RNA sequence: CUCAGAAGGUGAGAGUCCUGUAGGCGAACGAGCCUGAGUAGGUCGUUGUUCGUGAAACGAUGACUGAAUCCGCGCGGACCACCGCGCAAGGCUAAAUACUCCCAGUGACCGAUAGCGCAUAGUACCGUGAGGGAAAGGUGAAAAGAACCCCGGGAGGGGAGUGAAAGAGAACCUGAAACCGUGGACUUACAAGCAGUCAUGGCACCUUAUGCGUGUUAUGGCGUGCCUAUUGAAGCAUGAGCCGGCGACUUAGACCUGACGUGCGAGCUUAAGUUGAAAAACGGAGGCGGAGCGAAAGCGAGUCCGAAUAG
RNA sequence: GCUGGAGAUACGCUUUGACUCGGGGAUGUCCGAAUGGGGAAACCCACCUCGUAAGAGGUAUCCGCAAGGAUGGGAACUCAGGGAACUGAAACAUCUCAGUACCUGAAGGAGAAGAAAGAGAAUUCGAUUCCGUUAGUAGCGGCGAGCGAACCCGGAUCAGCCCA
């Protein structure tokens, strides 16, 4: 049944990293990463956030109302952006520490 | 019969130009055999009982009190196979080459009684860069509000093509009534072999 | 390439049913029977078209001499006496005059009494 | 235009669709149906009537060469041995024989395998000759 | 077909079937009028359309 | 920007957002004097190839016999002579050929009664067994999948809320028809009917629409379902409960014969294949006209029957 | 980042490089050619050797002196032993279906075939297989239904090597 494969199921930024909304709601806040799901997409960033009835039956509390909780998000938001601006930036570069790659575009590092 | 090159005239064009002009008749003729033979012929279809799965005899003729019918595999059950379904054809043939010929003579000059380009030393392209082929085609009065096809000798001039549209690129003389005729003019660039 | 008989059938089925308003019972609403029954009006309409016409000539008739005989003559007569005199081309729908126009019908009369004895 | 490209005027119909009011139910009435043995068909057929043993053989056949041909049109080139292209033989591989057809007064030479005896007389009364293999 | 083959029904040049003469052939002949000698070539076309089918591609 | 414009993903259709694509690079470990004897040859029984015992050659064996050695031997379709072609009774051998479990790519192939039987199942179910054998789909862009309140044991629904939409709420895309109902309009309880059709009146309506109107209805005239099968069908002769979907004149071949059309036309055209494919050229082996008559030899604008000419 | 589809709470594991790979290994219970012996598959009962129990190794036939080889399983394809009938002939015996279906055996990725006691009628060709063509031609046949070559030529590929 398909389901987010499409893309090669590598992961442009990482972990931590910090991003913009690119188009959606909001489009253009930004938030550090919180969760990155490399196979299914599903983005978890500090950014837009939906409110959560939760489950009435609990064996703490009857309790349910309503947390604030996150949204899960796709590669349709953008990806760690230094220049100041939402850039795209394709570039690696071997510079630096002859180890580590560091995704610029008009610029070094990120 | 009458064109002026890239590098300045050839020694002129004339060929020939099977009047009147060209012929619609034949050269649909040819276009239909064209796109009929590079036809690729496949299909799905399951006959009875052998292609389909059913096997066996069913509820037995006389008495049952319904219908007649002995098995569950034949064109009038759902399910079943089916009757003068499609199977894997050809659909190719030999257009009389006499035609083939006179086929693309009639095309080159459709091109002719209307826009027609011909070029030799098109070495503006500068290696390919796919760039200076714009400029190349802007500066000989092609805008991109016509779709091209430019034929040639020199796979670097080649090398620049495919164009956001209207560029089509085919190699030394492997044209062909259809190609010439879908496309709004045509560039059959080098004269050689064109002779 | 398969073409299924979809979109098709319906729409002409649909267009035969919707011909069918007033007809009574499974005749509107369900295709088979509502397709005939038109098979049987064909028969009805056609013919029932150029029989109106005999239908509205013998009723214009049956009036005429209904006025006619009011004054002593019949259709035969009066149709007679009215032909006897070439004056009255008369003839369609005369009965018109008849039914309506009563002291008119009257001078129509003795013109045909008149031009035949 | 490829799109303005038009028909033949007549070069084909379609087939014919048989399902449909006005001019389907068909083949013949009955008997004439979900067939496939047909032909020719009867009690004793003529051919059976009819007599004869004969033979086959057919050996050699020779390739015409018309003489009207020659002489006269063109320009009475003497045809020579093989002319073969731009000649009136073609495939061969069977021998070829010269007959008197069409006639006039030039000179030929035709090297062939056999004629006959009365074109043979007018090559020569024409002037020039035919000529066989050993 | 192979029976008209050394047999009858032959075509000819304006493509015309011929028929052979059959009574008497070999047997049953006696009797005496000349009419055995008198059994030759011949032909009607009527029954020749279904008699070309068969057997061509000689004459 | 383009050596990259193929393609899929992203809240709706992106060349420049993502994955890619053109192009470039890439591994330790991997994987590509002789010369054939129980035989050739034969007789009997048979069979193979076009070979049906036929004038039956030759191969091949089941049963009986049973040779020559090169101043030899087998074949050349009964057999003989001459003339030729070939050396049996020892074996092995890549390549061009076939098929598709399996992987890839493409499609004037299907799109949930289609396509494989299966949008996974040889499962459910049937059979002691061999064996046979199903139906199958869709919330949303994202679960944000409905905390909370109300009636009810529940099921189920009414709110609130989320969402563009809950006219998507989990018996979750569209949702036609048969079939069941609710409300309204005009109608119906002395009337004999294939259900209509025609004419007029009555009531109601007014978005192709105030007329040649739509809907309904009363009354009058007319009026024997449909199909098949038949000399003849409303037939008390066949078929059908109704609606949906499935469902029947096709494809093949260097085939045959006609019509129309086209290109070359005293000529016309290639097949297998080779080469090149974002496309086609190449390939004369062969085929069809061109001479007929005869049983055939054969002869030839002639031929055939025959001594001629009559045909 | 991960902690199979599994979707679900927990315990966690991971820059000392997880997970997902690509490629070698290592363990691989019991049944199954099953093969220690038995046996209504996947369970019962044994003998020998190394030994501290735990446990490991062996114990079927067939070719051979031995090394070693063979049993069994394959979708269709190949070759071989065996070999139908319906049907067609408008009935039916020869004939056709057809050496098709099925059965059995063997084998490989292919196989079969092959190096002229040949084809043939030019004192020509030149192992085999395959395609086109010859050609519905020669011929076969209750001379019925119907069956139906090869040689020349054009192609794909082209190698001949060894023993009595
Ligand atoms: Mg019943
Ligand atoms: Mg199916
Ligand atoms: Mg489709
Ligand atoms: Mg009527
Ligand atoms: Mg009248
Ligand atoms: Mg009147
Ligand atoms: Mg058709
Ligand atoms: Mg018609
Ligand atoms: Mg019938
Ligand atoms: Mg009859
Ligand atoms: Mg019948
Ligand atoms: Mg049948
Ligand atoms: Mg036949
Ligand atoms: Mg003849
Ligand atoms: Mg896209
Ligand atoms: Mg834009
Ligand atoms: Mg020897
Ligand atoms: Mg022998
Ligand atoms: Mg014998
Ligand atoms: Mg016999
Ligand atoms: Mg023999
Ligand atoms: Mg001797
Ligand atoms: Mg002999
Ligand atoms: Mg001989
Ligand atoms: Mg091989
Ligand atoms: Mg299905
Ligand atoms: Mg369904
Ligand atoms: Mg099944
Ligand atoms: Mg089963
Ligand atoms: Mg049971
Ligand atoms: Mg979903
Ligand atoms: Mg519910
Ligand atoms: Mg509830
Ligand atoms: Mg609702
Ligand atoms: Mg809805
Ligand atoms: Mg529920
Ligand atoms: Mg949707
Ligand atoms: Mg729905
Ligand atoms: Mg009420
Ligand atoms: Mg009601
Ligand atoms: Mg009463
Ligand atoms: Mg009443
Ligand atoms: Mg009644
Ligand atoms: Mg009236
Ligand atoms: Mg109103
Ligand atoms: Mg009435
Ligand atoms: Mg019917
Ligand atoms: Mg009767
Ligand atoms: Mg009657
Ligand atoms: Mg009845
Ligand atoms: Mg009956
Ligand atoms: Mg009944
Ligand atoms: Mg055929
Ligand atoms: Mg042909
Ligand atoms: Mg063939
Ligand atoms: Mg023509
Ligand atoms: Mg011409
Ligand atoms: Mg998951
Ligand atoms: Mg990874
Ligand atoms: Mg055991
Ligand atoms: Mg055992
Ligand atoms: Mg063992
Ligand atoms: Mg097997
Ligand atoms: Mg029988
Ligand atoms: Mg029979
Ligand atoms: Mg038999
Ligand atoms: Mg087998
Ligand atoms: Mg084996
Ligand atoms: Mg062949
Ligand atoms: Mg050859
Ligand atoms: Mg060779």
């Amino acid at each position: 049944p398909s389901a987010g494969s499409h893309h090669n199921d590598k992961l442009h930024f990482k972990k931590g990293d910090t991003v913009i909304v690119l188009s959606g709601k909001h489009k253009g806040q930004t938030g550090k990463v919180l969760l990155a799901l490399p196979r299914d997409q599903k983005v978890v960033v500090e950014g837009v956030n939906v409110i959560t009835k939760n489950v009435k039956p609990s064996m703490t509390n009857p309790q349910g109302g309503q947390e604030q909780r996150e949204l899960a998000l796709h590669a349709s938001k953008v990806a760690l952006v230094d220049p100041e601006t939402g850039k795209a930036t394709r570039v690696r570069k071997q510079i630096v520490d002859g180890k580590k790659v560091r995704v610029a575009v008009a610029s070094g590092k990120t | 019969m009458a064109q002026i090159n890239v590098i300045g005239q050839n020694g002129g064009r004339t060929i020939e130009l099977p009047l009147p002009e060209v012929n619609s008749g034949v050269l649909h003729e040819v276009v239909t055999w064209q796109l009929a033979s590079r036809r690729r012929g496949t299909a799905s279809t399951r006959t009875r009982a052998q292609v389909s799965k059913t096997g066996r005899k069913m509820y037995g003729q006389k008495g049952t009190g319904n219908a007649r019918h002995g098995d569950r595999s034949v064109p009038t059950f759902v399910g079943g196979g089916v009757a003068f379904g499609p199977k894997p054809r050809s659909y190719d043939y030999t257009l009389p080459r006499q035609v083939r010929q006179l086929g693309l003579a009639m095309a080159i000059a459709s091109r002719q009684e209307g826009g027609k380009l011909v070029a030799v030393d098109g070495f503006d392209i500068a290696d390919a860069k796919t760039k200076n082929f714009i400029s190349w085609a802007k500066q000989n009065g092609l805008d991109g509000t016509e779709k091209v096809l430019l034929v040639t000798d020199d796979e670097n001039t080649r090398r620049a093509a495919r164009n956001v549209s209207w560029v089509s690129v085919l190699p030394v003389a492997g044209v062909n009534v259809y190609d010439i005729l879908r496309h709004d003019r045509l560039v059959i660039d080098a004269a050689a072999l064109e002779i | 390439p398969r073409a299924k008989t979809g979109i098709v059938r319906r729409r002409r089925h649909k267009k035969v049913l919707k011909r069918a308003k007033g007809f009574w019972g499974s005749r509107s609403k369900q295709y088979r029977n509502a397709f005939q029954t038109l098979l049987n009006a064909a028969t009805y309409e056609y013919r029932d078209r150029r029989n109106k016409k005999r239908d509205f000539r013998r009723l214009w008739i049956q009036r005429i001499n209904a006025g006619a005989r009011l004054h002593g003559m019949n259709y035969s007569t009066f149709i007679n006496g009215l032909k006897r005199a070439n004056i009255d081309l008369n003839r369609k729908v005369l009965a018109d005059i008849a039914a309506r126009e009563p002291e008119a019908f009257k001078a129509l009369v003795d013109a045909s009494r008149n031009a035949r004895q | 235009g490829s799109r303005k490209d038009r028909k033949r005027v007549g070069r084909g119909p379609g087939g014919t669709d048989k399902t449909a009011g006005r001019g389907h139910k068909g083949q013949k009435s009955r008997s004439g149906a979900g067939k496939g043995a047909f032909f020719e068909g009867g009690r004793s057929r003529l051919i059976a009537r009819l007599p004869k043993r004969g033979f086959n053989n057919v050996g050699t056949t020779y390739e015409v060469v018309k003489l009207s041909q020659l002489q006269d049109l063109e320009d009475t080139t003497f045809d020579r041995d093989t002319l073969e292209a731009y000649r009136l033989v073609r495939r061969k591989n069977r021998p070829v024989k010269l007959l008197a057809s069409g006639e006039i007064s030039r000179a030929v030479t035709v090297h062939v395998d056999a004629a006959s005896a009365a074109a043979i007389k007018a090559v020569e009364a024409a002037g020039g000759r035919v000529v066989l293999p050993e | 077909t192979h029976k008209m083959a050394k047999r009858r029904i032959k075509i000819t040049g304006t493509g015309k079937v011929m028929a052979f003469k059959s009574g008497k052939r070999h047997q049953n002949t006696g009797k005496s009028g000349d009419e055995i000698r008198g059994k030759g070539k011949g032909f009607v076309l009527a029954k020749a359309e279904w008699a070309r089918m068969k057997l061509m591609l000689p004459r």
